[PDB]
């Protein structure tokens, strides 16, 4: 309803209006993925569990590449993988 | 008709309606009733029926009072009533859900923010409200989309190019996740200097010349000696880069990087026991660094996805009792803590100590009135038993507090006061569905008194007595607590209760009761009555 | 101990008043026999009533492992922006930058059960 | 010093450097609560025969608990001296009912007795000890503040020590019933969550349908627990 | 507003007043006015063990 | 070091089998290869990435497979993966002792004075969480406590440090059990190796579980979030957790004073 960024209320009939439609068929086939276009009618009775469905491990906190060269190299605990 | 009308006669309509009615903590329901009443309205504008709209209010203000911890939803209100061409409403949504996680929530912040970039008119305004949520929510681990729009905000109104290095400044101490982007704008802004007088826009001049020995009015060849500014400067900046990196990549590598939800899901939801492992770790971390804002904010953070488990509840009000003495704070939490909370025994006992260490003693009957008719005056029939143990200390307290004394030797009445005694009476008369008949037992025999002793012997153990009660007859325990009543008295010698217990008790139990008896009545035998142990035996002998 | 402290929150509400109890409550080590016996459950050892050279700093992250951290001095984390443009903020002071890879552990297995 | 509430009134009038003029908009709010009225309302004639009407206001609930009432003790454009006697009386009054109900002195307070309440300031605050702030409020616009465990004397210095450092300022107008309508709401709120307090099993959880969604997955970790115990089992095995 | 009807069952099965409201009050469910029996005989079981 | 290869443009024709053919058993050995097809079509989309162990044999695979004929069509098995200032951060491993494992919850005692029992060790240790075992070594003046929880032990720690039992202040740190102490010493005895093993996890994610939670203790549980559904057994198995558990606590602590005052234990 709000991060779909098509779903939202004040800027959503912007996104809607404007599709750049594509006359062209070659840019319609170019791509050939998925759209995973979430409706707004998604509730909370689908994913009730959000570990089971498989998440994704957070990024890293990013340090600049000049100064990489100062991290410590002995971390606290064991990682594996 | 139009669609209001359409939208009452319609079937599945009333169906959802009494499925979110008779379930209302249920938030799938919420959102599919939502959902529908969105999908009746397949036109979103001004146009509309106001007596839908309405409609849309109060359905979305009883999903706000039913469920506050909802952070999308707030955003999702405000930004409809914004579409709907007011901004005062939607400027008080925002304040209500701002209040609803007690000004301690990054996203509606962030999203208040992005909203108030263009309804403002005001500038003064403007910076007063970022820095209200600087000064609150400005310490947030993952608050690299607030700063980020804070600078662009000051990089874009602000002419005179100091409130951005002195807020970037700032940005360079705090141990944020998405740090290293500060890092590199402060990096390529001192590239971006153009002469030395811009130093003092970092600084003052007489912390250069102490600490840096570097002048801004040093006239010359003035090359290498910006040079040698950028390099000393770059060195500075380097240092507390190490020791930022060193916090922020401590507090990911053991923390951080374990905890997968930071939302409000459900009061249905489970979280992992992993999860809230790793909260307690990190707010026993939190704890020790001493920064206020930031401990209240990581607190509010683990309130976010599972305020519902209790833990971080009674946590935040015991390190708000111990660790700053604001023990008003800690009711406080308390207090928040039974809107939400499923397990409500433990913080409501601590709520009571919290209330008795205030000194306020009528709020606490107040309390406790609001427990006495929860029930409708039917605390004895109630299955969950640490609810009305912890009712009826307080209440005996309560009792001990309005009523005089009885009995002599400045001993109070207890338990065994008229409002008290028919409640615990109530209770044991059951035998099977009420649990804790052994611990009323072993707590009504703690008055050790000549006539108070009488009088426990003579209400209920006379009583089971002349009645004959199965359960009480088969239980050992029972009459363990009936002889610890008699033989701990302060009055009587040790012979004439010793002929006492031995003569007119022991031959009144039952025979074929005594399988269970006996191991109950053994202990206390080997305990007290040592040279009675060969006369119980030949009582209880396997002959006639 | 938590046996001692539940019998005696079981016992004390049911046999004392409120004249007893604000007489015995003093200042000193801010003893209240209501609410002091439940945080007397958790740890043995309580206190009533130099942060960063003490034995919580070192291992607040993880625990039997000690290590100085580095930290700044004059932090103005707390300091809102509003006060923080009223003067020019100073150089930040430097502390425990020498001791970023070192860490020591008090290795009491080894030395008193592996190697006697 | 002594146990008189004005002996100590004339010390902080005597030693305070001028504390005559009053604070340019300035407001108090005690929300108290009495088990009975006609007590009450013995002290509350006396002090509106000591305090005046436009200095302090009083208002009273509704009467929905029946038992236990709540009261509101207003001041405003109060001067430093009246606030520490109106509060002394009241802390002394709502703790003697507990303590001393065979004192019956409504102006005298014993040695037995400490001071320790809690009372609302506006958030236009400015302060540039026995007083403290509070951290996480109920109250949205209001700011709580704490006093614990003083003598009549230091109760006396501490709040004149507090009002000689906090500048008021700038309040509205009708901020008592607002004030009274979210008080209201926050503890309707909380009667209604200990309303909710039986209604937890089989009540408004839709259980129907929470047994079938957790079904499986209990037991799955249910086994997983025993391939733990088992597996902790062989590692601590020597064998 | 006509053919509403506001309502919760925190105030209902707890058997206090003011447990239903034809006005906008924060924290009631609105439902329909001919559907009032409908919810009040879906809550028997429960009221019928707070009796009982 | 797990190379990966990006084959493109594949036929339709190719599963993830002719792949796998295609990629290991020739020269080499893929670790793992998978094809990206739609997500509801189930179609795929001609990519596809084959992760290797070795990096030699991977860029020995990129390249012969540049340019072979691949279901009619090339293979482009060019490499995916191996000047922006952002980099993720990479760090070494403190070679797993059992100080530096997150998952090592048995702390090891010491400093005793040969005194006190196996109960009565069982009983400083047992309301910080659940427990498995309490056994000693003799004569060594020391011992070991292994919860399942490691915020258990960090409350153990934290609360029982510079704590006296019997008058002799105790050394609390970390240790391995009591097979590993077993393997150190066969292991430096000949100083060989001298390698230790992590602890096994708990197979994560687990829902019912809530940590420093005990329970001594038919069962109609509604499995609500705010109760405890799930429990370790105090010795061993898994229990459901009742309602009647804080009754059958207070009962078991009563008949704990009751024998305590007594005699018959002094744990």
């Amino acid at each position: 309803k709000v991060f779909v960024d098509a779903n939202r209320f004040d800027i959503g009939d912007l996104v809607k209006a404007s599709k750049l439609p594509q006359r062209a068929n070659e840019k319609s086939a170019h791509h050939s993925f998925k759209q995973t276009s979430r409706s707004r009618d998604e509730t909370c009775e689908s994913n009730p569990f959000p570990r089971l469905n498989n998440p994704k491990k957070l990024e890293p906190p990013k340090i600049l590449s000049q100064w990489s060269n100062t991290i410590p190299k002995t971390s606290i605990f064991y990682s594996v993988d | 008709m139009d669609k209001y009308t359409a939208l009452i006669h319609d079937e599945n309509f009333s169906t959802l309606t009494l499925n979110v009615s008779r379930y209302p903590k249920s938030l799938a329901y919420w959102e599919k009733l939502l959902n529908y009443i969105v999908k009746a309205s397949a036109p979103i504008c001004k146009s509309t029926e106001p007596q839908l709209l309405k409609l849309i209010r109060c359905t979305y203000s009883s999903m706000l009072n039913e469920f506050p911890y909802l952070e999308n939803y707030y955003i999702d209100f405000a930004l409809l009533e914004y579409k709907l061409g007011n901004v005062s409403m939607s400027h008080k949504i925002f304040q209500r859900g701002l209040q609803a996680f007690n000004q301690r929530s990054l996203l509606l912040w962030t999203s208040y923010l992005k909203f108030c970039n263009n309804v403002i008119s005001h500038q003064k305004q403007l910076f007063k409200k970022y820095e209200t949520a600087e000064e609150y929510v400005g310490l947030h681990f993952f608050s690299g989309e607030f700063w980020d729009l804070y600078l662009e905000q000051i990089s874009s109104r602000c002419t005179s190019s100091k409130k951005y290095w002195n807020v970037l400044r700032k940005i360079l101490e705090i141990p944020l996740h998405s740090f290293s982007k500060f890092y590199a704008l402060w990096l390529q802004r001192i590239d971006d200097i153009m002469d030395l007088k811009q130093l003092s826009q970092l600084t003052s001049k007489d912390e250069l010349l102490k600490k840096l020995k570097i002048d801004i009015n040093y006239s010359g060849r003035k090359g290498p000696y910006l040079q040698d500014a950028k390099k000393k400067l770059k060195k500075i900046t380097k240092e507390m880069y190490m020791v930022v990196q060193y916090q922020v990549l401590e507090i990911y590598s053991i923390f951080e990087s374990k905890i997968y939800i930071n939302y409000y899901t459900s009061p249905e939801t489970l979280v992992s026991s992993d999860e809230i492992e790793t909260w307690i770790k990190y707010l026993d971390y939190t704890i020790t660094l001493q920064t206020d804002s930031l401990t209240h904010l990581n607190f509010q953070r683990a309130l976010l996805p599972l305020a519902h488990y209790d833990l971080v509840w009674i946590k935040y009000s015991k390190w708000l009792i111990n660790s700053k003495n604001d023990l008003l704070g800690a009711k406080n939490v308390l207090l928040m803590g039974l809107k939400f909370s499923l397990k409500k025994t433990e913080i409501i006992k601590l709520l009571y100590s919290v209330i008795c260490k205030l000194n306020e003693y009528v709020l606490l009957r107040n309390l406790l009135e609001k427990i006495e008719s929860s029930y409708s005056d039917n605390v004895e029939n109630v299955d969950d038993f640490e609810i009305f143990w912890d009712y009826l200390q307080f209440k005996t307290f309560c009792q001990n507090s309005l009523y005089s004394s009885r009995y002599s030797d400045s001993q109070s009445n207890g338990l065994l006061n008229k409002e008290l005694f028919d409640k615990v009476w109530k209770r044991l008369s059951c035998k099977e569905k009420k649990s804790g008949q052994e611990i009323l037992l072993n707590n009504l025999v703690q008055f050790y008194s000549k006539d108070t002793v009488e009088f426990v012997e003579k209400n209920i153990f006379q009583k089971i007595i002349e009645f004959g009660w199965e359960y009480y007859l088969q239980n050992g325990m029972f009459w363990n607590c009936y002889c610890r009543l008699i033989y701990f008295d302060t009055s009587r010698s040790y012979l004439d209760k010793r002929q006492y217990i031995v003569r007119k008790i022991w031959p009144q139990i039952d025979k074929k009761f005594a399988q269970s008896v006996l191991p109950s009545l053994t202990e206390f035998c080997e305990s007290y009555f040592p040279e009675e142990m060969d006369t119980l035996e030949e009582m209880f002998t396997e002959e006639p | 101990m938590n046996d001692i402290l539940t019998d005696y929150k079981t016992f004390y509400l049911t046999h004392s008043n409120i004249v007893t109890y604000e007489s015995s409550i003093i200042d000193s080590n801010t003893f209240d026999p209501i609410l002091y016996p439940e945080l007397k459950m958790s740890n043995p050892k309580y206190d009533p009533v130099d942060w960063h050279k003490k034995t919580e700093w070192k291992e607040a992250g993880h625990i039997g492992i000690t290590t100085e951290r580095p930290q700044i001095s004059n932090s103005i984390i707390e300091c809102n922006s509003g006060t923080l443009i009223q003067k020019p903020i100073s150089l930040p002071n430097f502390r425990n930058l020498e001791k970023i890879n070192q860490v020591k552990i008090n290795d009491l297995y080894t030395e008193e059960f592996l190697k006697e | 010093q002594s146990f008189d509430i004005w002996k100590n009134l004339d010390r902080i009038r005597s030693t305070k450097k001028n504390a005559g003029q009053f604070i340019k908009g300035s407001l108090l709010i005690l929300p108290m609560r009495t088990e009975d009225k006609q007590q009450f309302d013995e002290c509350m004639d006396e002090l509106h025969k000591y305090i005046s009407k436009d200095i302090l206001r009083c208002y009273p609930q509704k009467e929905q608990k029946d038992e236990g009432m709540l009261f509101y003790i207003v001041l405003k454009d109060f001067n430093i001296l009246d606030s520490c006697f109106v509060l002394s009386v009241l802390l002394a009054f709502q703790k003697r009912l507990w303590m001393a109900p065979s004192e019956k002195s409504y102006f005298r307070v014993p040695k037995n007795i400490n001071l320790t309440g809690s009372f609302y300031l506006p958030k236009n605050i400015e302060t540039g000890s026995s007083i403290v702030e509070v951290g996480f409020n109920v109250v949205p616009d209001f700011q709580q503040f704490q006093v614990k465990a003083c003598h009549v004397s230091k109760f006396m210095n501490e709040l004149s020590n507090f009002f000689s450092q906090v500048e008021f300022g700038k309040c509205e107008a009708n901020v008592i019933n607002y004030f009274k309508r979210e008080y209201n709401r926050t503890y309707s709120q909380i009667s209604l969550a200990l309303y909710e307090l039986p209604l937890i099993g089989d009540g408004l959880f839709d259980i129907k349908s929470y047994i079938s969604k957790t079904r499986p997955i209990i037991e799955t970790s249910k086994a997983q627990m025993i391939k733990h115990i088992s597996e902790m089992k062989a590692y601590n095995e020597i064998s | 507003m006509r053919d509403i009807v506001f309502v919760s069952p925190q105030l209902y099965l707890s058997s206090q007043e003011g447990w239903k409201s034809d006005s906008a009050k924060s924290g009631f469910i609105p439902i329909l006015k001919n559907d009032l029996q409908r919810f009040q005989d879906s809550l028997k079981h429960i009221v019928d063990a707070r009796n009982s | 070091n797990n190379c990966s290869i990006f084959v493109g443009d594949l036929a339709p024709n190719v599963t993830e089998s002719q792949l796998f053919e295609l990629f290991i058993n020739r020269y080499a050995s893929t670790s793992h290869a998978k094809i990206v097809h739609d997500q509801v079509t189930g179609m795929s989309k001609g990519y596809g990435f084959v992760k290797f162990t070795n990096s030699d044999e991977q860029q020995l695979a990129l390249s012969e497979m540049q340019g072979v004929f691949l279901n009619g069509r090339a293979i482009k098995v060019g490499p995916t993966s191996g000047m922006s200032q952002f980099i993720y951060p990479v760090q070494q491993q403190p070679s797993l002792n059992h100080f530096t494992d997150p998952n090592n919850t048995t702390v090891f005692i010491g400093g005793l004075s040969s005194l006190v029992t196996e109960d009565e060790l069982r009983a400083y240790f047992q309301p910080f969480g659940t427990i498995v075992y309490v056994k000693i070594p003799v004569g060594k003046c020391c011992g070991f406590v292994q919860y399942v929880d490691r915020l258990s032990a960090e409350a153990a720690i934290a609360g029982m440090q510079g704590f006296p039992i019997a008058n002799s202040r105790v050394r609390l740190s970390w240790g391995r059990s009591a097979k590993q102490t077993a393997l150190l010493q066969q292991a430096m005895l000949s100083n060989s190796l001298q390698v230790q093993q992590q602890q096994p996890g708990l197979q994560q994610p687990n829902y019912g579980y809530i940590p420093s939670s005990t329970c001594e203790a038919n069962v109609s549980s509604t499995m609500l979030p705010g109760c405890q559904i799930l429990n370790y057994s105090n010795p061993q198995q898994v229990i459901m957790q009742g309602s009647e558990a804080v009754v059958n606590s207070t009962n078991a602590m009563l008949n704990r004073l009751e024998q305590g005052s007594n005699g018959f234990m002094f744990a």
